[PDB]
């Protein structure tokens, strides 16, 4: 799985590749490779590792699980619509937004954006 | 069902001249909805005569989500007319300090509490920094009247300038607009008609000039609003006479923003500073 | 009927649990308005199950190896991790096919990886590699590899994708690895998706320059039927019957030719919805073929969807539909006749994962019983929007049902009776009502067609009717 | 060759001047010093530079539409042998407030201001509220000691509280430690021995107590510290002192939360706010 992290703090878009479906989340891969996302807590309840998933090869995308948490939070940031609420409850399929420690690492190329603050601006 | 928002530096008596509001508005027959965005909450102490009022935040995290929060829980009404909420603030340093706002007001929409029996919703949000949950009431259009808490200190005058900003920047997005400006006294020489002279370049009125007075001390210790302590204090009448303003104003302005030098010219001539 | 004594009931149910508890299952379960098109204000699905209520879903494993990958015969399936996955799992589905096992079939049989615990301490990407070379050696006849992945090789990451991929390159044999963690997902729905998008990012890429074979105006491909007791046999029969040419069947007595021929193929029916649907939408939007839904569970069913199946062709095809109606008509009237007065008038609740309680009450209703309950352990809420019309008013719907909501919501309706899995047959069978198992047919079957509905209704009177059930209670008691 | 220094407190305190005096005074000592003004007032280098308001980082931003085209010498200004970078807040209600911080201290680790060439580094941020980019010093560890400028107000007292408790948080991956507390007189008769108490309670000390004076708006209506305007005066031997033991500071510790009804009886016990009683509730 290839990563694409980009940000107005990095100068340059950072390209690695990762392990799809590893226990560590994307979490783990931003901290490996030297790309700070803020991290504010270890409960996954801050939010604050708040990102912008693309999936930029539209035919693989993997479905996943939006856990009551994730979803939760999603809702406390606001970066939640009705209907991505509703196409993930039913079609099992990602949101836009997603929390970078509870996000995990699926086998496709993906580009991950972030403004460097925490989640709800 | 007009609703407005209290804005401001901390400190400068928001949350008590919001109660003290509140408690006007009790009396005349009018049911009135309070919420609190401070961080820490007190907007709240005065009227429901709890010692802290359990925030809607730290119930929903015992609970294990804010879908297993009730609104009875949080919806407590000390006075008949007037029911309570706090918003709540996240620890120190764990993410945003606003998304406390975020899920209040989502879960009061969600419950529906703003239904059939309301004449005015006011909030209490802190003014000194408007970003993320403080921003908020003025972008998603929730509060369409805004109030600015200030004094004679320079801080004041600024952050007053960082809300006019805010709405000034989100003036086309929906009917939020600046009612007035209400003051605070210190005990200070030439406050009130300076207050007076900001609005007047803001393009907005000067609502009241409420000063200090010794009757809230004991109101504190109390627990309970100057008007429900003291119907007969000066002060109680004045909040009243401020109150009936807030619901006899009429115009609702686009305020104009105020660059720092102007600022700095008014604080100069009047020698607050020198 | 008696809508308010049926709210009474889960009142008087769900006292029992915790708040928490009872917030969330007071949400699983409702009384069916037919005239409800939206089932989202009615019931919720697709949640995760409370924790020590004795669930009946199984696990994302399950629902990709057990259900979508397993009936596929021609390819060896790799449980990658411990040995309780697979060997619960080996053969307990009666996904039917034709071949020679452990030589070109391999449905049946049990592949893993054996774990131990230096597996777990250091990685298994090196001993999967050698399985996949020790795989070629013993079984050169095999047409391709799956390795189904498991809770430990997600957990202790290891790169699954990455062997996959060098070993397909070196032996040049198509290699499809899957992560289907039993903890991913709440239930087999997540089993199914995954098992569609490894389907879809392996298999359907793995050709797309052929051409030369040679099509038809008449080319159907058969989705969502896995041969259940023969189920995808008779579906089968009953098409080519029609004059239509069956190219690929998913998946039960399903070759991994028929997978990848699948995309030449003019009209997609799709048997059961949520386990493949996923393949169908991608399908149409990629390949434009056109899918749609068809039932074969009774006779009424079954003409309705032969006659909406020739309607997207032209005046041959339905007239050929028109000729096996009038042919099959006698048959199934023969044994409604037979069996309906023995079988009318009876109450039945029914609980099976997904579409099959909605697809079988046409034929419940076609024998004179009426469904009074039925649920899902892990259908969404499109499965309830569909399922909704077909139930009559103020009846009992339930999803992720609970082993003593079950018991109670049984012991108040006391049906006649009641169609399930394994797991409750034997905890019905000692109250004395008569239990069918709606997943393996009760070893039976098939359904499918005219002559699975024979089965179906002899089956049925068998087990309602039996002297056994007058038998229960001692006579000194 | 690095101390690295924060600055701490609500807004209308008093730090932002304490901070320019202080570092006026390791002018004096000829300290090379770094202040960074990491407040969206944009105020913190007035009283140095002689300007009206240093030009922050997002305004080079901005009418150079990225930050990578920015250069050193415009953003870092030298006065009074000291060099001034100043951060600010972008335009108020969008985005974080502290995003410039963010946008800040990143630039400038990006443009090598932040290498060993100085004596010590100074960041002036509002600490009103423990935000991102307010917060980033304590999380990233670019903050070593940190000091609280704490009047006897509540609002001073709940804000050092809160600051302690983040610094508390990341007390365990990095070496952000509080140093300890300088006090801002307001003119009140026991604000002294409370931020005594409140030093005590949470477990540090204070550094000074500063007096109000009114020098201070001579100083500044020139825009200059009051450490060049009265060297002789007794505000600039208080500054210097505070430098003094600024430098000597040897107690970093990791502070001790105090609960919200211990500051109330704390407000209560230096007789701030009258005695309140359980059986006085109703009238
Ligand atoms: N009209 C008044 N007369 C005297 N004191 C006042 C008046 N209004 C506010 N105050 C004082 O201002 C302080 C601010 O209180 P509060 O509103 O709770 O905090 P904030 O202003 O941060 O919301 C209170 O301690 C109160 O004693
Ligand atoms: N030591 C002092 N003595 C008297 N007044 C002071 C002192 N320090 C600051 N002030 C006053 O406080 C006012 C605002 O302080 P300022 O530094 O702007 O607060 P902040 O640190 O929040 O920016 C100034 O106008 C100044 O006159
Ligand atoms: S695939 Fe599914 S549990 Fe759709 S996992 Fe399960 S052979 Fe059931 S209700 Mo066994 S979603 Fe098929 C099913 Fe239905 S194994 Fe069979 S009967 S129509
Ligand atoms: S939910 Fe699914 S079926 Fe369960 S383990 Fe997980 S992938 Fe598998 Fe097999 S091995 Fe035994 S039974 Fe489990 S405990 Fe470890
Ligand atoms: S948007 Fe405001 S409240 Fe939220 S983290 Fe940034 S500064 Fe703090
Ligand atoms: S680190 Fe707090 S939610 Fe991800
Ligand atoms: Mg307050
Ligand atoms: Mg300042």
């Amino acid at each position: 799985a290839t990563i694409y992290f980009s940000s107005p703090l990095m100068p340059h878009n950072k390209k690695v590749q990762a392990v799809a479906g590893k226990r560590s989340t994307l979490l783990g891969v931003a901290q490996e490779n030297g790309v700070k996302i803020p991290f504010e807590c270890q409960d996954g309840n801050c939010g604050s590792c708040l990102v912008k998933i693309t999936h930029l090869d539209g035919e693989r995308i993997k479905g996943m699980l939006l856990t009551d948490k994730e979803r939760n939070v999603l809702k406390s940031v606001g970066k939640l619509p009705k209907s991505e609420e509703e196409r993930a409850a039913v079609r099992d399929l990602p949101p836009t937004y997603r929390l970078a420690c509870q996000t995990i690492v699926t086998d496709e190329d993906l580009l991950v954006e972030f403004t460097g603050e925490p989640g709800g601006a | 069902m007009r609703q407005c928002a209290i804005y401001g530096k901390g400190g400068i008596g928001k949350s008590t001249t919001t109660q003290n509001l509140v408690a006007a508005l009790a009396e005349m027959g009018k049911k009135v909805m309070i919420v609190g965005c401070d961080p820490k909450a007190d907007s709240t102490r005065l009227i429901l005569h709890s010692k802290a009022q359990n925030t809607i935040m730290e119930m929903a995290a015992e609970a294990g989500t804010v879908e297993d929060l009730e609104l009875e829980d949080v919806l407590k009404a000390g006075y008949g007319g007037v029911k309570c909420v706090e918003s709540g603030g996240p620890e120190p340093g764990v993410g945003c300090a606003g998304r406390g706002v975020i899920t209040a007001i989502n879960f009061l929409e969600e419950e529906g509490a703003y239904e059939d029996d309301l004449d005015f919703v006011f909030y209490d949000v802190l003014g000194d920094v408007v970003c993320g949950g403080f921003a908020m009431p003025i972008r998603e259009n929730k509060a369409q009247e805004i109030y600015i808490v200030c004094s004679g200190e320079m801080m004041a005058m600024y952050a007053a300038n960082n809300i006019s900003k805010g709405i000034v920047k989100y003036a086309n997005s929906g009917s939020v607009r600046l009612g007035g400006l209400i003051c605070n006294s210190r005990n200070t020489d030439r406050e009130d008609e300076l207050i007076i002279a900001l609005a007047n370049k803001l393009g907005t009125q000067m609502i009241h000039f409420v000063p200090r007075d010794n009757v809230v001390q004991r109101a504190e210790i109390r627990r309970m609003t100057v008007i429900e302590y003291d119907p007969k204090a000066k002060q109680a009448d004045e909040y009243r006479a401020l109150a009936r303003k807030v619901v006899d104003n009429k115009l609702l302005v686009i305020p104009n923003p105020i660059t720092m030098d102007e600022l700095e010219e008014l604080l100069m001539e009047f020698g607050i500073m020198e | 009927m008696s809508r308010e004594e049926v709210e009474s009931l889960i009142q008087e149910v769900l006292e029992v649990y915790p708040e928490k508890a009872r917030k969330d299952r007071n949400k699983h379960l409702a009384v069916n308005d037919p005239a409800v098109t939206q089932s989202k204000k009615c019931i919720i699905s697709n949640k995760k199950s409370q924790p020590g209520l004795m669930t009946i879903r199984g696990c994302a494993y399950a629902g990709s190896k057990g259900v979508v990958w397993g009936p596929i015969k021609d390819m060896i399936h790799i449980s990658h991790g411990p040995v309780g996955c697979g060997q619960y799992s080996r053969a307990g589905r009666r996904n039917y096919y034709i071949g020679t096992t452990g030589v070109n079939a391999f449905v049946t049989m049990n592949f893993t990886s054996d774990f131990q615990e230096k597996d777990i301490v250091f990685g298994g990407d090196k001993k999967l590699a050698k399985l996949i070379d020790e795989v070629e050696t013993l079984f050169p006849l095999n047409k391709g590899i799956s390795v189904q992945s498991e809770c430990p090789i997600g957990l202790i990451g290891d790169d699954i994708e990455s062997v996959s991929k060098v070993k397909g390159a070196e032996l040049s044999k198509t290699i499809v690895p899957v992560r289907c963690e039993g903890f991913r997902g709440v239930s087999q729905s997540l089993g199914h998706h995954i098992a569609n998008d490894a389907v879809r990012d392996w298999v359907l890429g793995k050709r797309d320059e052929d051409t030369t074979f040679a099509s038809t105006p008449y080319d159907v491909a058969i989705i969502g039927d896995y041969n259940i007791g023969g189920d995808a046999w008779s579906s089968r029969i009953l098409l080519e019957e029609m004059g239509l040419r069956c190219v690929a069947q998913w998946s039960g007595d399903g070759s991994i030719s028929e997978i990848e021929l699948t995309p030449k193929v003019k009209l997609n029916l799709v048997h059961c919805y949520r386990s493949m649907n996923y393949i169908s939408r991608h399908m149409e939007e990629k390949y434009g073929i056109p899918w749609m839904e068809y039932n074969f569970f009774g006779p009424t069913k079954t003409i309705e969807s032969l006659r909406a199946i020739a309607a997207k062709f032209d005046e041959s095809i339905q007239k050929k539909c028109e000729e096996v109606i009038a042919k099959y008509k006698p048959e199934w009237e023969a044994v409604v006749a037979k069996y309906r007065p023995r079988l009318e008038g009876k109450r039945v609740m029914l609980y099976i994962g997904g579409l099959r309680p909605r697809h079988v009450i046409g034929a419940y209703e076609d024998l004179g019983m009426e469904v009074v309950g039925t649920g899902y352990e892990f259908a969404h809420n499109d499965d309830y929007d569909r399922t909704m019309k077909e139930m009559g008013d103020s009846t009992l719907l339930y999803d992720d049902v609970t082993g003593y909501e079950f018991e109670e919501f049984v012991k108040r309706i006391k049906p006649d009776l009641i169609g399930s899995g394994i797991k409750e047959k034997f905890i019905f069978q000692k109250m004395g009502i008569p239990f069918r198992e709606m997943h393996s047919w009760d070893y039976s079957g098939p359904y499918h067609g005219f002559d699975g509905f024979a089965i179906f209704a002899r089956d049925m009177d068998m087990t309602l009717n039996n002297p056994c059930w007058k038998k229960l209670q001692a006579p000194w008691e």
